[PDB]
């Protein structure tokens, strides 16, 4: 191993001398605690060295010492119902070591090693095993994780394990050229992890928000990005994102953000049901908590860790959500540590490579065939926190050349406690051409028809806001007068939805298409009866706008119900006028 | 036990100077800069290599020389003695006392940086705190844990607000269910670049209240150095954080204009010329600012806490500026004072659309207050925003032709500011607070409170504005 | 009134002289030990 | 109301430390007076091995004229050179071979950089 000492101690930096032959992007330890760096520029005999941990305390002279492999995790069962540092170190485990507070050092396996499994094989002697393959099998929550072969190994089974209850440390199976394959293997965070082929997305990613569900989908393996000025509500959403979304596994990266939030996550999930499995909510989440004073260059480290994670379980074929609480802080990560290596800045500071950077990061999302020839996908949203709610800032700029939707949160909306505050005049989704196919048998044959009537009368109203701003509302014809108060009927009983609501805080496709169904026929009928005469203010007086004004707090189970009700009162009360 | 002495000061520039053999000066480490009369001031160690150590002095750097100047070493880490006797005494910014008594004997030395706390280790905010201020207590409630700063302007009373809620916090065990004894607030109050005035005010408060004897003052004066403003705050919390979690202690600490503060961080990053961020402010003000809000909170099987109340003037009142925004980024919502309810002759001026509280679910309904407060609270924004809106089309099209709903729209925004706002130096109860709310909503139709369910609306509705 | 000032600054005076008089009965002790300790 | 408790509170405070002045003044009395009592080499040569020990470039020893008929013998043998100086008493300095660094290791300043350690033992001590 490539030995050296400390030369230079600069914040998050170190300097090292005496490291001709450590290679780039490799880990090193610094110091005489031990602590995690990355190398990131070689120059003569010296290496520059950017620590994962605080550099309070070290003294120049301390060994520097190099491992030769990069920064990798481990991927194997356990990861499950846990909640990590950046770089992957189990923080119960840190906590019982190091109490309430988190001191630096701690070295702790990322997977428990005394830990029993039910281990179940799949393959046999004399089978030829190749990179991605399902060498067996052991439960973990109520999911059946399959052990799989390294993507960069090959060769033939010599001897598999019986069924037994196994450490992750045990061979389970053995190759001819002696090999070892345990249940567990190591994967460099920056290397993404092959897949056989990539699809086309064809399926929504449901989120339990009518507007994202309904006017700008993400599609299964697509990636969204939700930027928003503080107190816009990116939290709310992404941890609702995380409760009712219908993926298999979430990944929720905390990078940079309150560690509050990651104590709301593990207190309160626990306590919620998959909404498919029907277990408790937290078995199906990992955590990367690496919150805003934890040490800055572990940012980085967490969005990799993060990302690599959910490609492992990818692999395996479940479909997984990944959620980076910001991207911003992982940017201003960049730049502090591209202010110590010296370098040029591109706008606003940011090194000129952050879009590159990005750019692979958002990549790593996709429906797949894996190695394994199973289906899976991984699903990228992306907060951004631009300074002052400025959209022309470079993070967020070299997201959208990126994302396939863009979910623009608005402070306006905030303000008036509108939430989700979701701006859909500037908001996109270039996944809803694909998915109609699917909305056609699995919400209803006219489903798109009438979301593209709604976002038409919701057009109309932003045309007819800008006049009856200055010129008041009685200004306007009859007509207008109608497509103004739909409108606001879409935006209070539609578009808002309640977090913290028991039945509100979940709308299935169903109920979304239901509520819209209402909606656009009082308006056909409201349009008949201004044609006929009727004052606006008989219609707008009607008892059935407090029927379709709670509907979004009915339940599930019985809402089509008070739907055919509702659907006849309508007509009922469109008639009454004459 | 014995004392290092450096000489070798090769150049001195600003606020920083070099030593040429100091390999032995950790990162971090805190000296003494000796001149050659003898007087000695302090510094850190910021940047530490093989050719040199490079120094950030505390105070200016007129009189040094580079003959007669000598650097020692304090301590490796920056520290500071803490004792329960802190309480009832007053310190200068660095630490040491101004209030002409003995120094305190330390039962332990705590690094003033402070450990990220584990969120393994946290537990939820969940505990009402009662301000006295139907604005806060109802709309943007405060619990013990939280960190709810004051987005102030140059004229305004935050003070006046802050020194308010000091006075007034109380935590209403009666509607929790635990039915104990309430413990009163320690305060610590941490000023940076205050001026006579405000601490004059301060003073005089707390000696009021008789609360100066359960508080730790640490006072940086605007005649006080620049750069001793990066110690005060994190002295103040490693005295709030040891009360707190370790005495069982609940702790309300106030950080008087954090403008001050990262004007201090922006010279000193200008002086370094590291890579600035959106107004010259340095890159990493966000990550600087966050190890000092985020050392509040309530930990698993710990009794005591930490609030924070920091105060920030906005610069030229606007939101969008750095330190307001990156605050609004780290911070548990924010209590933003109104100008224009101020010129009005409203107190506390407190406006409620751009101000919110993000913890306040987590600490009201059932078994917390009483069960409508978060929906009457609901329903109060939603109608402040309709008559804002109502009010902007008044000023363009005459109140002659609104429609009556709007007409009451308007009514109610107008009681609001007068009767909800406005409370002066009132100490409200919860219920109080909830009473006068109710006769605000119950100006409106009954079918136009569609955030509040049908059972509240049966129960409290129809209550006139009679309260006196 | 003046009349509970008057009566706690008799308690002050009679706490600090028995703080006194109790630090007397060991002055020497400690002494030692800040002498143990600073000497090698 | 609590202000009595302020003057009770205060003069107790005042007390300690005035208490705490009178230890402080008998240590440094009994420090000051070793050179008559007859450790006062061994001590010496104590602080000089732990000096020396500080800097390892140590290229020469401080103290003076009184000290040095003790702290010759280990000056030749450590290979460092010896000087007179009236500077500090009670105690020995190394100085470094570039004379830029430097070690002192006065009784009267390890008493000041000793004090808020052993304050804490002190006051369990005397109450």
């Amino acid at each position: 191993m490539i030995q050296g000492v400390i030369q230079k101690i600069a914040g998050p930096a170190v300097i090292a001398k005496g490291m001709l032959g450590a290679r780039m992007y490799d880990i090193c330890k610094v110091g005489e605690e031990g602590l995690v760096g990355e190398i990131i520029r070689l120059d003569g005999d010296t290496a520059f060295v950017q620590v994962y941990e605080d550099t309070s305390g070290l003294k120049v002279g301390e060994p520097v010492v190099s491992t030769g492999l990069p920064l990798a995790v481990e991927l194997g069962p356990g990861m499950l119902n846990g909640i990590y540092d950046g770089i992957q170190r189990p923080l119960e485990r840190i906590r019982e070591k190091t109490g309430i507070y988190i001191t630096r050092g701690v070295v702790v396996h990322a997977l428990d090693r005394e830990k029993k499994w039910a281990w179940t094989p799949m393959v046999k002697p004399g089978d030829e095993v190749r990179g991605g393959m399902v060498l067996g099998t052991v439960p973990e929550f109520g999911f059946t994780h399959k052990i799989l072969v390294p993507p960069d190994v090959r060769g033939r089974v010599k001897e598999v394990k019986p069924a037994g209850e196994y450490t992750v440390e045990e061979p389970v199976v053995v190759l001819e050229d002696g090999t070892e394959l345990k249940m567990y293997h190591t994967w460099p965070v920056r290397r993404a992890r092959p897949v056989q082929r990539k699809l086309d997305p064809n399926t929504p990613f449901l989120t339990g928000m009518r507007i994202l569900d309904v006017l700008f989908p993400v599609a299964m393996g697509g990636t969204a990005a939700i930027p928003g000025p503080f107190g816009a509500g990116k939290s709310v959403t992404q941890q609702s994102l995380a409760k009712w979304s219908n993926a298999d596994v979430v990944v929720y990266v905390g990078c940079g953000e309150r560690g509050n939030e990651m104590t709301d996550v593990l207190v309160e999930f626990p306590e919620l049901t998959d909404p498919k499995t029907g277990g408790p909510l937290m078995h199906r989440t990992v955590l990367i908590a690496n919150t805003s004073n934890m040490p800055v260059a572990a940012r980085e480290a967490s969005i990799y860790v993060g990302v690599t994670i959910a490609e492992y379980f990818r692999d395996q074929g479940f479909s997984v959500a990944l959620m980076a609480d910001s991207t911003s802080r992982w940017a201003e990560a960049l730049r502090e540590i591209s202010s110590r290596l010296e370098e040029m800045p591109a706008e606003e500071g940011y090194p000129p490579y952050l879009a590159a950077r990005l750019a692979a990061f958002y990549e790593r999302a996709g429906k797949v065939i894996t190695l394994g020839g199973e289906e899976g996908a991984v699903t990228i949203v992306g907060a951004v926190s631009p300074p002052g709610g400025d959209m022309s800032e470079p993070v967020t700029q070299s997201t959208l050349r990126i994302v396939g939707a863009f979910w623009r949160l608005d402070a306006s909306l905030a303000f008036r406690r509108h939430f989700p505050a979701i701006n859909w005049n500037g908001s996109y989704s270039l996944f809803t051409s694909a998915l109609d196919p699917w909305y056609r048998e699995n919400v209803a044959e006219d489903y798109p028809e009438l979301r593209d009537a709604i976002s038409e009368l919701l057009q109309r109203e932003a045309g007819l806001q800008e006049i009856v701003q200055l010129v008041g509302p009685d200004a306007l014809q009859d007509a207008e007068r109608l497509v103004i108060e739909v409108g606001r009927i879409i935006r209070e009983d539609f578009l808002q939805q309640n977090a913290y609501h028991e039945v509100d805080a979940y709308c299935s496709m169903k109920k979304a298409y239901g509520i819209m169904k209402m909606i656009l026929a009082f308006y056909k009928e409201a349009e008949a009866a201004i044609k006929r005469g009727v004052s606006i203010d008989e219609i707008l007086q009607l008892p059935v706008l407090e029927r379709i004004g709670r509907a979004r707090y009915v339940s599930e189970e019985e809402f089509p119900a008070y739907f055919e009700e509702a659907m006849k009162e309508i007509q009922g009360a469109f008639k009454a006028l004459a | 036990l014995l004392k290092k002495e450096y000489t070798g000061i090769t150049y001195i520039s600003g606020p920083l100077l070099f030593v040429e053999n100091a390999k032995d000066l950790a990162y971090g480490a805190i000296v003494d800069i000796k001149d050659g009369t003898g007087r000695v001031r302090g510094g850190q160690v910021i940047e530490v290599s093989e050719e040199y150590a490079v120094i950030q002095v505390f105070e200016e750097t007129t009189g040094l020389d580079l003959a007669t100047t000598s650097v020692s070493l304090v301590e490796d880490v920056a520290r500071l003695g803490v004792s329960k006797e802190m309480l009832g005494r007053r310190f200068n910014g660095i630490g040491k006392p101004i209030d002409g008594l003995p120094p305190i004997t330390p039962e332990k030395r705590l690094p003033i940086t402070g450990l990220p706390l584990n969120p393994v280790a946290r537990r939820k905010p969940e505990q009402f705190i009662q301000t006295g201020i139907s604005t806060i207590d109802v709309m943007n409630t405060l619990v013990r844990g939280q960190k709810l700063p004051i987005f102030s302007g140059s004229g305004l009373p935050a003070n006046e607000i802050a020194a308010q809620i000091a006075r007034q916090a109380t935590v209403r065990p009666d509607l929790s269910g635990e039915g104990e004894k309430e413990e009163p607030f320690a305060v610590v109050f941490a000023a940076m670049g205050i001026t006579q005035r405000e601490l004059s005010y301060f003073i005089q408060e707390f000696e009021r209240t008789g609360a100066l004897s359960r508080s730790v003052l640490f006072l940086n004066k605007a005649d006080d150095p620049t750069i001793e403003r990066i110690l005060t705050p994190r002295m103040a919390l490693t005295v709030a954080e040891y009360l707190a979690f370790e005495h069982d202690y609940h702790v309300l600490v106030i950080l008087t204009d954090m403008t001050n503060y990262c004007e201090a961080l922006r010279e000193i990053g200008a002086a370094r010329e590291e890579i600035p961020g959106r107004r010259g402010y340095p890159g990493y003000m966000y990550t600087d600012l966050a190890t000092i809000y985020e050392r509040a909170g309530v930990v698993e099987g710990k009794k005591g806490s930490v609030t924070q109340i920091p105060i920030l003037s906005m610069p030229d009142d606007d939101r969008t500026h750095p330190i307001p925004d990156l605050t609004g980024y780290i911070t548990e919502g924010q209590i933003q004072l109104s100008r224009e309810l101020h010129r009005k002759g409203i107190y506390p001026p407190i406006d409620p659309l751009p101000s919110l509280s993000r913890l306040m679910n987590n600490g009201v309904g059932k078994g917390k207050t009483r069960e409508d407060h978060k929906q009457v609270s609901d329903q109060l924004y939603s109608a402040y925003a309709n008559g804002v809106d109502i009010r902007k089309l008044v000023a363009i099209i005459g109140e002659d032709a609104l429609t009556e709903n709007d007409r009451r729209y308007l009514q109610f925004a107008d009681a609001f500011e007068r009767f909800f706002i406005n409370q002066g130096q009132q100490n409200r109860s919860i219920e109080e607070s909830l009473q006068i709310a109710w006769a605000l909503l119950s100006m409106l139709p009954q079918g136009e409170l569609k955030r509040i369910s049908k059972d509240h609306i049966g129960k409290y509705y129809g209550q006139k504005l009679e309260e006196i | 009134t003046e009349a509970l000032l008057a009566r706690y600054r008799e308690r002050a005076e009679a706490e600090a002289k028995a703080v006194r008089e109790k630090a007397m009965a060991r002055l020497d002790e400690a002494v030692a030990l800040v002498l143990k300790e600073v000497l090698p | 109301e609590s202000a009595g408790e302020l003057l009770v509170a205060t003069a107790r405070t005042q007390a300690r430390g005035e208490v705490l002045e009178e230890v402080r003044r008998r240590v440094r009395e009994a420090l000051e007076a070793l050179p008559q009592k007859p450790e006062w080499p061994e001590v010496v040569r104590k602080l000089a091995l732990e000096a020396l020990e500080a800097l390892p470039g140590a290229k020469a020893l401080v103290a003076n004229p009184e000290d040095l008929p003790h702290l010759e013998a280990l000056a030749r043998e450590r290979g460092v050179e010896l000087q007179a100086e009236p500077a500090l008493r009670l105690g020995v300095r190394a100085v470094g071979a570039e004379g830029k660094t430097q070690v002192e290791n006065s009784l009267l300043a390890r008493l000041d950089r000793a004090w808020d350690a052993l304050s804490s033992k002190v006051a369990q001590a005397l109450w």
